[PDB]
């Protein structure tokens, strides 16, 4: 449509355009970090890995 | 303290990787700008009397 | 920081048998060279600001003349006055 | 950034010349060095942070240009100081290789020239300090005039 039609979001379709999914972002910290305690524990950088 | 430290080189490691963590999360979300806020709040009054 | 570096280590060696001259002379020629290095590393380090130029440069020169100035004179007159510190307030407030 | 490295610096430089003078086994070299600097490290973080302590303790613009100043000079100095005690000992007794006897020693160039200069200045140094501990008078009037000026 030519210009002078715009669009906007509403309700649930705001924050989806806001922004998608960072589930994945945080799953990989959670792993670093038992990774870095586990290894702290064991004096070791391969045993964690077990 | 010191000589708690100099058989587990691993754990000291760990405390200094996670300081650079904490460091580059807190470099992610500071705001930037030429001064610090020093100016004062001030409050106006208008009033019209023709 | 200079200052304390050298009083503390005089006050341990003086505590066994030593004279108060001996320690001071002791501690100054031990503590001499970290003394130096920490000081100069400094100067070192704060040259970049006191020949700034260009985009808010102003601040960083009036920041670098001072400190470096200071820093330099205060460790060339510590480095011979801190012995004399230490004995005359040793010998004066005696114990 | 040229404050951080004094605990570190120290640190380094007498297990440097502990395992130079006597021949020591790092692992052990580290732990004499550790028990004679145990306490100049404390004394030196202390006497840092109790200037900037004042800074954080005042009110207007100037206040608030004093508090940003003094609030990262500290948590560095304190950062600073907690590494030097925990972790360069450890990489000191085990990434540090052993020194070969006289390694240091037999430099040519710029080297052996600056340790030459090095070691004379220090010769001259002493032997200036060495005097002017006899004249305990006249230098301390030198040094009130030199503060009223
Ligand atoms: C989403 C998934 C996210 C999961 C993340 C989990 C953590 C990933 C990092 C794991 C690093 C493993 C390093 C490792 O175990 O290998 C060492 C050497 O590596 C070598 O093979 C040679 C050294 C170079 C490896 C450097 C590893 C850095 C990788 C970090 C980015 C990935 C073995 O050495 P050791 O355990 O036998 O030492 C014993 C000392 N006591
Ligand atoms: C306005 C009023 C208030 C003003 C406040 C101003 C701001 C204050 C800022 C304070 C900053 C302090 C930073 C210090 C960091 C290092 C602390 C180390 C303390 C310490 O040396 O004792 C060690 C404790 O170990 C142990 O006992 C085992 C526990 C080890 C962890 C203890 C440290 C806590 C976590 C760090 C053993 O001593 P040593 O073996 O290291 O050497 C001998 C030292 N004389
Ligand atoms: C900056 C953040 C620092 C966080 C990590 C600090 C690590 C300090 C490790 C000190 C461990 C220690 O020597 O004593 C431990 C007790 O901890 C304690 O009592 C104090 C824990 C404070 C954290 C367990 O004692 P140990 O089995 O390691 O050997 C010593 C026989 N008491
Ligand atoms: C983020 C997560 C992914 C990056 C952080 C994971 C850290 C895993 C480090 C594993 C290193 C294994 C290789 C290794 O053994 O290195 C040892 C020490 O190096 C080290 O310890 C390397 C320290 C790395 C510091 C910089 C990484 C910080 C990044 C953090 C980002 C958040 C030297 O031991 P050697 O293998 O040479 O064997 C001879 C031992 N005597
Ligand atoms: C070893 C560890 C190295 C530490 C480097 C930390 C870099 C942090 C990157 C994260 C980041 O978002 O930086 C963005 C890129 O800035 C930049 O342009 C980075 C410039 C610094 C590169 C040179 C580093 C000095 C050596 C700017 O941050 P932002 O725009 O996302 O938001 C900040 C709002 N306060
Ligand atoms: C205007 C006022 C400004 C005040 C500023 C004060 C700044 C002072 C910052 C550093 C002070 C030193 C704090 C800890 C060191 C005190 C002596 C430690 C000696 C030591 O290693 O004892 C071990 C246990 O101490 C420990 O475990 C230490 C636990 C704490 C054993
Ligand atoms: C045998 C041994 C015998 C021991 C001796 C016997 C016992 C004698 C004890 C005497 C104690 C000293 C009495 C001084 C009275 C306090 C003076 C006002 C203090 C004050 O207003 O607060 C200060 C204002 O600084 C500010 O940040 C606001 C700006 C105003 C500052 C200008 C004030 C001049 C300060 C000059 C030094 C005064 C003494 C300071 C200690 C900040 O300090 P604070 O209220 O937070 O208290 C520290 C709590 N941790």
């Amino acid at each position: 449509l030519g210009s002078g039609y715009s669009l906007e979001w509403g309700g649930q379709s705001r924050e989806e355009a806001k922004g998608g999914s960072q589930t994945i972002a945080l799953y990989a910290l959670a792993a670093v970090a038992v990774f870095l305690v586990l290894a702290a524990l064991y004096e070791s950088w391969s045993i964690p890995l077990a | 303290m010191a000589k708690f430290f100099i058989d587990r080189p691993i754990f000291a490691w760990v405390i200094s990787i996670f300081i650079i963590a904490a460091g580059i999360f807190g470099i992610k979300s500071l705001p930037v700008s030429q001064y610090p806020s020093v100016a004062a709040p001030t409050i106006t009054l208008h009033a019209i009397y023709p | 920081k200079n200052a304390i570096l050298i009083i503390e280590f005089a006050k341990d060696l003086q505590a066994q048998g030593k004279s108060a001259v001996e320690a001071a002379l002791e501690a100054a020629r031990l503590r001499f060279r970290p003394i130096i290095m920490t000081s100069f590393a400094f100067i070192l380090g704060v040259v970049p600001l006191y020949i700034a130029g260009g985009a808010s440069s102003a601040s960083q020169r009036a920041i670098g003349t001072t400190v470096f100035w200071g820093m330099l004179i205060g460790t060339l007159l510590s480095v011979f006055l801190v012995p004399l510190f230490y004995v005359v307030v040793r010998k004066f407030f005696k114990e | 950034i040229g404050i951080v490295v004094d605990d570190a610096i120290v640190v380094v430089e007498n297990v440097e010349r502990i395992m130079a003078g006597e021949g020591l086994p790092p692992k052990e070299a580290t732990k004499k060095a550790m028990g004679q600097i145990s306490g100049a490290v404390i004394g030196i973080t202390a006497v840092l942070i109790s200037v900037f302590v004042p800074l954080a303790m005042f009110s207007g613009a100037a206040g608030n240009i004093y508090k940003q100043f003094a609030l990262t000079m500290a948590s560095s100095i304190a950062f600073s100081a907690f590494l030097a005690l925990t972790l360069t000992p450890a990489l000191c007794a085990t990434m540090l290789k052993t020194i070969p006897k006289g390694h240091h020693e037999e430099k040519k160039g710029f080297f052996g020239w600056f340790n030459k200069k090095f070691d004379s200045w220090t010769h001259g140094y002493e032997g200036r300090v060495a005097k002017v501990l006899r004249k305990t008078f006249r230098m301390m009037v030198v040094y009130i005039g030199l503060a009223v000026v």
